[PDB]
């Protein structure tokens, strides 16, 4: 039990409802019931389910027999039934034991969708050993299994899985943490905070191979007094999603300063939010000219959090099929609503809802059924836990009225084109480790811009490393010189025109 | 003296499905 | 376990009863009317209804031999030694006095012999065929099955001989549950307290292991709740007050729904400000006919079904939909908006169907329909797959709603946001009765949403709301939560800068006027003018047809 | 680099394990080879003192039931037991059918004995596991996960060869005038048994020559046994793959009317570097997902073998500049370029993959592929070229003396490699027609000029 970390509330329910019988069945028959002989783990592979049925099973005098999913199965008429059969009766022969089916989703496919006699077989032999005449005599079953829909209705019955486990956080992280380096002696000056806010998409049992990788890296770099892991080598061994903190973003203080505020604070503070009691804000929808750091943005309120980042677009979730494109928007939005918090980056909004309208076609019903799939997604039978939606359009006008409606895409913060105070910003943040000369000026760089783009000036910075490093084959003024004649300036007139006319059509709404 | 013994399980068959386009 | 142990359906188990009883015990009036009696009984149903339990309660209570098979049990490997299991069965079996032989989930023993690939499946239903009829076939031995597909049987299985009747052990009624609580609950101690009337009553869908799992978590909550609070005497203070099984009641389902069951979301009655007359339509019409049935068949008709919410975006149909969810005693089924279809031939309409099937099984049942704007649509659209799908949908979904069914209370609720585009068979009386419209409120209707959002949140004494519901005058309940939420953001900063203010060197426990006004000057007023031109033409247009 | 790494694998855990201890790392312990394994694994043998438990694949079964399990157990148990040491198992793909495809039952049994005997060491027993296999794909992942098997080496030399070469040819009567280092160094892909066959043919050529061993029985039996632009482009090619300090301090397209295929066949062949070759409409599918699951699995692939070179041929095909066409077929052309955006554009420095593209029209590609950051070279491809192209294409072709192809070069201005191919198989052709139409050996032995001057009669451009 102290091999185990997050998972406190299921395990401490797990152990409650396995050694109340084994500790002591006085009370079981004072109060007269049977207790529950059931357990249907669910969740992502790689979670630790199987290590905590194990380390029940040890603290407790029972016996962990292991049954595997595709291991039993075979191709033998009444062989893999026979395999069942033997197991039950070598698990009640001995003693009371505990029983952990691995990967049950395989040998029950709802005996409706499957073709073949065996998976029915076998489906019947779980039904029939685990319920029926003298079935079960003091032993209890755990399952294990990611997706807990594809199970039989009369195998998650009470009897059988009685109980269903969602073993699906940071002060958990910072516990296997704790866990796992528990017998080494890593150092005096390693910080685990880092190690349990970098590491935000981790399972747990990828944070012992992380562990054992820094721990083999490091002797194979040193190769038995003062050894041990230093930082460095946990930086290797997370070397082996975007890589932004709060600085490659140029210019626009206050947008920073209210995405900082609304993303930051129904995360640090959830306890004064339910002293005041109420829901915060979730979605975001920028517009205006393309090139302008609305992804920058986005990443760069996505990175300081402990969120994870989903970043989808526009067309590349529409199908030719029929209720393909709902189902990956479904699949979208329960992969990040499975694990709190989520910030969702939804590009190209003006390509997915296209105000749906009227259209009289099959086009047009599909683009009406996206968009009711979004709309039911968004706020709809949801319990939003924590889901941060992030729109990014660059036509605002071809949005339908439903998803600016308040509590879906309520924020309207329009993005305009930066000035030369913040391109100075852009460009020492892109030239932020970058060996610099003392004679060039980027001020008489950003004067003469006069309406360019974060998309430019990255161009530019690249034209100019290409001349360092055709140099090379500091970085020199006579390659900015060279460079600054070559702009691009991609974005026309007319289209900051019309994203003008749409903000003061917005600001006078 | 030793004997033999026979026996035939199943197979494996192949299934065709219908999609809807649009 | 005995036939008192059993309970909950008594037709079935007097048919049974008689059959496995009867002729073993007076034979003479078999002799007497020169018929011999029938000898054979598939029981079917849902999972966990108390199949194997009946079975073993005859199997316990008669003085006759029982013989258990269970289904793939006797299947091997070798050719032809499933059937010399069956056979072997069999014979034991007749050899002594005479006896009841039980195939436990036969379904998986004989499918269709048509339909499956294999030769040993084909062997064994012939080898149960020949047993169970053919030339001195039986002799005073009486056969049971239990499946939970009857349909996935061979037929030529299910003819007079073989199994002379299916009895159907389907899920009690509202006595029945009550029977199968007092059952269960016989043997742990009780507090006086709990009266199970009133819970048989509020439970609707649960069968037979539903309510042994409902007693068996009231039981472990009691238990984790006292051995808690403590650290021979402890056993005497062993009570299950009603708390607890309201507790299993609140945090269980039905096994057949399980798998539907909605995240729970908190919302009540009083969440929910003005539509005052909406609320209590609606209540009227859900809790009419669950709650005083006895009126309905004294005057012998049936109740409205159908309601459909149509408006603006925003304005609270979810909501009521999620109060609804919240406070009716039916089960909820939820669903989005294109959730059930698929890319596949003809299974977005087995998935409406197998929806519908499990709603009125599990009855009474509330299914909320949401954007029926994607389902349902019009049908005979602009010809090819823009229709192709979207009207066997709109069709199955018709057949299904109504006709060749028997009414058993499954209430379809609505939302749409454009329902100029439903499809006009849907609309009808019968199908969606209510067409109700939930228009955006008025200044009172404004001034009970603020209210109802601001219930739960300290506030300051002298402060009023009246100034915020009326300078407003075309905003949305969306719009009100928006104003709420930036007021309290703006609270809550100035809460964390007094914080931080003081670690450097509570502050501010409620919201003030100057945070409301320096929120609301930045409001949205979402709901454009063209969108409520299009609903009160159709509102009037609707008024008009009325 | 193979035989260092395992020298350091088969040292550091056996020699130090109280180092090993205190660095706190209890992995390294099993080691696979595939791909001079059993090589490896006698001179592993031979170079420590520990125990050697060698153990087979298939020499597992007993008639006793139950007999592999009890082998397992037991020889697991004599490593544990004796000493830290190590255990060879060759031929893994016998004892591991990979439980997918097989259908017994006792190989499934001793698969999991094999899984709970490998990871039921501990700490105190100190023994490695070193297993040889042949084919790199029927292994059980199952075993091939964290805890058993993880460090694999892939054995992909002249020294050992000519040491084979000295243990095998010792002991026969071989001759006075042999050099044994010219047979190591001739034979390149030869391994363990291939040597022996060349020694025993060998003297079955020299009994063939002493009925009717030297260095020309070895030698027959070896024999009979088994401008600027390229610069440019070649040299770009090497930095960019090179060591990146100094850059620290991808992709390419082909336009024009000449070689361009050819410059990739090039590429292809002499770059020391791999390659994998699509062509243009060879990734496509009418239906959602797969014809992105092809691009998806195809940059898997190039990512999973760094560094390569994904030569994309026609890219005009694919991308056909996404724009608006508004049907299925502009929406599968629309998805296919998202796809291609977002799995090229998602190359860092790491992996170093390079994409190489080749067109006729250059108009038709997309502006959003030509952007700067994804593929910024534009490299445009004469007289000269066409004699060097007719030149390698008639290197393996008995051609008449009296012929030269300077006028083949000179009148043909606007053509091209494949034409040019064209011309050369039409000239065989009528070469064919006039054989088939005593002599010598052939009446028309080599391809005269009237061949040719027949055969560029219907000769087109392309
Ligand atoms: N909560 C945890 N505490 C400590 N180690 C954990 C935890 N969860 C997972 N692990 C590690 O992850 C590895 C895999 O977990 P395990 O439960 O054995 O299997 P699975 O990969 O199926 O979840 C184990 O070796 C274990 O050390
Ligand atoms: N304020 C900024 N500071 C630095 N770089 C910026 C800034 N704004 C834009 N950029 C650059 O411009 C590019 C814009 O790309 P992207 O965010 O995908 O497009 P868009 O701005 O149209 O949404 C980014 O790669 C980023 O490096
Ligand atoms: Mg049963
Ligand atoms: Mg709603």
């Amino acid at each position: 039990y102290d091999d185990i970390g997050g998972c406190r509330k299921q395990m401490a329910q797990i152990r409650e409802m396995v050694e109340l019988p084994l500790r002591h069945p006085q009370l079981f028959k004072a109060i007269g019931i049977k207790p529950p002989r059931g357990v249907l783990m669910y969740g992502p592979p790689g979670t630790g389910k199987t290590l905590m049925a194990r380390a029940v099973a040890n603290e407790t005098g029972a016996f962990f027999f292991l049954i595997n999913g595709p291991e039993v199965m075979s191709k033998m008429a009444g062989e893999s039934e026979s395999n069942l059969r033997k197991a039950f009766e070598e698990a009640e022969k001995n003693a009371p034991a505990i029983i952990f089916i691995d990967e049950i989703d395989s040998i029950a496919p709802k005996r409706d969708k499957t073709n073949g006699e065996v998976e029915r077989r076998v489906v019947s032999q779980l039904l029939t050993l685990m319920d029926g005449m003298k079935a079960r005599s003091n032993v209890v079953v755990i399952a294990a299994t990611n997706r807990p829909n594809s199970i039989d209705p009369a195998l998650r019955r009470f009897g059988r899985f009685d109980r269903e486990v969602d073993i699906g956080d940071a002060t958990g992280r910072l516990e296997v943490l704790r866990i796992h380096t528990k017998n080494m002696k890593l150092a005096d000056d390693v910080d685990l905070e880092a190690l349990a806010a970098e590491t935000h998409g981790y399972v747990g049992a990828d944070i012992a191979s992380l562990c054992s990788e820094a721990a083999m890296q490091q002797i194979r770099e040193k190769m038995l007094d003062s050894l041990g892991v230093t930082m460095d080598n946990f930086r290797f061994a997370l070397g082996n999603s975007v890589n932004v903190t709060w600085d490659d973003v140029g210019g626009l203080d206050e947008i920073k300063e209210e995405l900082k505020e609304t993303v930051e604070y129904p995360v640090l503070h959830p306890d004064q939010y339910t002293k005041f009691g109420l829901s915060p804000s979730k979605g975001v929808l920028f517009y205006g000219p393309p090139g302008t750091g609305k992804t920058l943005l986005a990443k760069a309120v996505a990175t300081e959090v402990s969120a994870n980042f989903i970043s989808v677009k526009g067309p590349e979730l529409l199908s030719m099929w029929y209720g393909e494109s709902e189902s990956n928007i479904r699949d979208i939005f329960d992969k990040a609503r499975a694990a709190a918090p989520t910030v969702v980056f939804l590009d190209e909004l003006d390509s997915i809802a296209k105000a749906r309208g009227g259209s009289l076609g099959d086009a047009g019903g599909a683009s009406d059924r996206v968009v009711n799939q979004l709309l039911t997604e968004m706020d709809g039978m949801n319990a939003k836990k924590n889901v941060f939606v992030i729109g990014a359009t660059n036509r605002p006008d071809q949005i339908d009225p439903a998803i600016l409606r308040p509590g879906r895409l309520d924020q309207l913060i329009y993005v305009p084109l930066p000035d030369e105070n913040a391109r100075l910003s852009i460009l020492n943040a892109q030239l932020r480790k970058t060996p610099l000369e003392p004679g060039l000026e980027l001020t008489a760089i950003a004067k003469a811009t006069q309406g360019f783009s974060g998309a430019d000036l990255l161009y530019i910075v690249q034209r100019a490393a290409k001349y360092a490093i055709k140099d090379s084959i500091y970085i020199t003024k006579e390659h900015f010189a060279e460079a600054m004649k070559t702009a691009k300036r991609s974005v026309s007139d007319a289209e900051l025109r019309r994203y003008e006319a749409y903000s003061q059509q917005m600001k006078a709404s | 003296a030793a004997a033999a013994a026979a026996a035939a399980a199943a197979a494996a068959a192949v299934a065709v499905a219908v999609a809807v386009a649009a």
